[PDB]
């Protein structure tokens, strides 16, 4: 998915 | 953050490299120390979600703590979903009623953020509201993260007075115990843990002593 | 960056001293961490494509990462010529229809750039759309540079249930596994790879333990 | 803090991250060091209660100190209502006669701790109030802090004059004596605890020597 | 309760 | 740099204490990275060449390679002389036809610089040229002091194949080899200079691999 | 060529 | 300090805690250094007395010189007040005719000494008055510290002669002896208190040498 | 400095905490290199004669330098009052035709010279003419202080041809020779106190060679 | 009295 | 007379 | 001459 766990 | 320009209109101003980096900073030095909650609020004062997102994001350790506040935060925004109604859908020219995804910070972008913030209708604080919920999963993290407990926290011999309380009431803060239990464990929990020579110190003082007149009479004891 | 003057008009303001050489430290200090990526999407925030370069170009080292990151940059760039239909000419009076060399921030200006930008027939958002091709980029290199894998982040004898934790939690970030599959290895693996008397402890818990209900759980195990 | 806005409003502007910073450290580098109480004031001059409060939050140590405080802030609070007469109730478009939970920072808001500052009816300074009760508990721990005092400050055989003065008067500043008590120790205490071929010197100069005098005549003594 | 002793 | 004000006009604002400082330390800790360039155009986006000019004079040391850069400054003024027409003299209220002197920052002023940048009938980039010579130069003195060659960067039998890469790609930007070169050297001279056992892995992967299909596949060989 | 890896 | 808004009012904006603090590390790190006079200067220039006050209050340790400039202070504004005449009362519309303590900065509060600074009627500089006075104090200070005295500012057999001048042009600063002794101190203590090889240097130049002929003249001596 | 007002008024801002610090730091740490004289002339640009000199006396070391500046100084001034015909007396209402001790910064206050520097009849750069006098007495300070001759920077044996080529061409800046003698020491004295290896080396390329051509012929050698 | 040696 | 060697 | 490698 990607590297940010918070936000979109 | 947001900043208003001639017209009256409202615009996405970015959060500063300054911020991002104390955060980054308070949530490690401090190691999620009960500081952070406040440290996290000052920095975010004026802020939407989208950059409340992005500082905890940057920070990459203590990763474990920062999906508690993920948990957390799907929580809270599920308890919005459950208690709000979910109306009649609403035209495109109007913004959809604000959900938990679009609080959080996930779904919504965030000129809809500031939109809805300074909506003329019902401005709605996302960017409080949001930071709440972190202070919440923040606060379960101080307490997770405690290294001791205020029982066990107790004057060791050679220990002063002051150290020993210093350690108690900021475990007393952590903890997070009831306002009404905070007071039972400050006049009881530490004349009793205290050395003996110094808790007979404060015994001798007589009967609810303030920390003043203990911290004075234990000095050098 | 980009500001605006009386009359509604636009220029390119510079990008700051202290953004570049913080990219360029959250680049080397972190190494490309996974933090690397939001910390560069927020010192980009309002930024243009050529100062996007000026920032990718000032960092000296990983220069095999930042290869990687043009590979990935062209590659999105090709896609854009590719889905986008290059109408027939447009006038000298109206500015070309932004192509790949142009949003990359290669064959164009920064005055063209920040024109489509805050052009009124379509503004086009080429700063944030070259911004989110590097971010796949960037993440492509955290998980090239990853150092260990997390089905091999194992709890150590000695090492505790919330170390061990922090550094699965970090490898799946990093890793970026599909969210389905996350939620399998952080209700399995970990019960898996974990000590025995810690996974034992997990195991007396029950089925799903929450991460609060774990990480109380094995403290002090 | 307050700023002011076109059409003669004013709003919450934030604290900054360089200010709740530097408060945190002088009260912990300074160790509640006399200077604590003007570098809090002077941090927070235009300030608001809400920004005062977060500011001594975020100190996460000397947490014995920061109950002292609190105790103190409360007392001067619980004064302001016994003094003030709570007048009959006013209505919804009106705002709370200012009470002293809502002065201390914690009832009230900070959009109505602003309004009340800048109300035309009768301005009031909740921000300088609040920052007043607590200079007295912060002076109240620099006292119960202060690691000497005054009488037990004496010069030491090799120790020169200037720096057992500078001790002497230190103390005088934390103890917070009388000013009256202030000029008998300063002309008879110092004459009094230095050491005796000094002390001779400063005889020999006459009676009631100013410092600068007996600073010259003991140089080298 | 909460990790603010001052204010709210 | 420039600044404008109030009917139009424009005016000499001064470079600030800390651009000619990084620049300063860009050019010593860096000691002319190829990072120098971009770290210099960033510093200097907005400027004059009257400030360009007193950047690199403050740098007080690699006076060798500032000399080469003054050289090549006064190479491309020359140029512009000897392309450019000197056509028949203007009047006073007109300002001189910019020369190489002018741009280069020496014979001419700041408000004259500034004027021509600013002039309605040719706005002219005195300071974007002048800024552009000295990258020429800036670039030839990092080739100069470039510490080896991309043909002697090969992998060390403990080397790992990403330093090794690092360097190679590092030098490719330095050495500042054609383009056409440089997809030459990247993709032979690699599996050419890397040691045998990861020259095989790569050989393994077949013809032309991607750098991601490499460095992935050499991880731990 | 150039020291600019990206850009122009 | 003070700021002025629309209609032509003025307001006291803070001091900053960057000037506070550089002012407590000029005094301490330099200790009274003769600089810190100017560095004090400086750093409160468009000052109030109530912030001038602050600064030298936060500074906590050499506490015997800041009372020898609370003394000097005390002494001028006693001066202030036996030669202005305190005239007749005047109505509560007008403010108090200044007085000693209220420049000093004690008795008046801040809008009242920036009220008299922007007075139509007589603009007057409580400030910089305030702040001449400690500047008489701090000289004072900068002497009574003076380390040594230029009389014994002597060049050592192997110390090389602008060492030994640059000790002894500073003395002459902070001993502040009069200009024309400073002139007969320049020309003939300096030739006689340096060493004989060098002095004899100095005696062969001839008569009156200039500084620039004297410290060349005895390099390598 | 100076900054504008409403209306087209001038008036005194002050010069700021990092600036005076930088220029104290510049002079010492470099130690009046050369460079000290440009680092001077940005933070000063912009200044009235005032803040000049607060700047050089806040430095408190290399005292014997700050006295040669300050009669380099003093001379200019009297050159200034020799060729300027001081006019006949002019009206209270006109300001005095600005003279040595006005300019040096003296005799005047900052009003007067800012209100020469704007006046509208003969704007007089102040500022800009007191500041090229210390450029004078600064460089004349680097060369007084300027460890070595250019004639005596030799390359030694093991030292590489750079390293002495950096020393030569530093200390031909600061010596201060005639632009003419500067180019025959390049080609001449170079080839001259290098190496013999390295000096054939430089020989073999044939006459007048390049430092670019000469630096990249003796790499390695 | 307080820790303002200067001042009110 | 004062430490300002340079100005008043 | 100037301690002033590029410029006036
Ligand atoms: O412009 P920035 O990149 O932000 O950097 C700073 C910063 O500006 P901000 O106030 O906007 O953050 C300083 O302010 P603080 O952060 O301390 O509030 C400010 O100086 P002040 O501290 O005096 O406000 C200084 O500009 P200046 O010194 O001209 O006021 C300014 O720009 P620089 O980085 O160029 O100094
Ligand atoms: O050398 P710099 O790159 O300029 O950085 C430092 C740094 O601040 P910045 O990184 O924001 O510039 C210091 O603060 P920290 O980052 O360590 O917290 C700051 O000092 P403070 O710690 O007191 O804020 C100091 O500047 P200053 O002492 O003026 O505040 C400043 O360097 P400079 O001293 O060269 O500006």
């Amino acid at each position: 998915s990607g590297v940010f766990t918070f936000g979109a | 953050p947001v900043q208003q320009t001639g017209g009256g209109n409202y615009i996405h101003v970015p959060l500063s490299p300054r911020t991002l980096n104390a955060w980054v900073k308070l949530v490690e030095d401090k190691k999620f120390g009960a500081e952070v909650v406040p440290g996290f609020q000052a920095l975010s004062e004026g802020c939407t979600p989208y950059d409340i997102n992005q500082m905890l994001n940057c920070v990459g350790d203590h990763q474990a703590a920062m999906q508690i506040i993920r948990e957390i935060i799907n929580d809270e925004a599920a308890d919005w979903d459950a208690q709000h109604p979910i109306p009649g859908p609403l035209p495109a020219g109007q913004l959809r009623d604000p959900r938990g995804s679009d609080i959080a910070g996930t779904t919504s972008t965030v000129e809809e953020q500031i939109q809805w913030m300074y909506r003329p209708q019902n401005p709605v604080p996302v960017g409080n509201i949001y930071r709440r919920w972190i202070q919440i999963g923040l606060q379960k993290c101080v307490r997770m993260y405690n290294p001791t407990n205020i029982l066990d926290v107790k004057q060791g011999p050679k220990e002063p007075f002051q150290s020993y309380v210093d350690r108690f009431y900021k475990s007393l803060r952590a903890e997070q115990t009831d306002p009404a239990v905070k007071n039972w464990m400050t006049q009881t929990l530490l004349i009793q843990n205290a050395n003996p020579d110094c808790k007979l110190v404060l015994k001798g003082l007589g009967m609810n002593p303030t920390l003043e007149e203990m911290l004075t009479a234990c000095q050098g004891v």
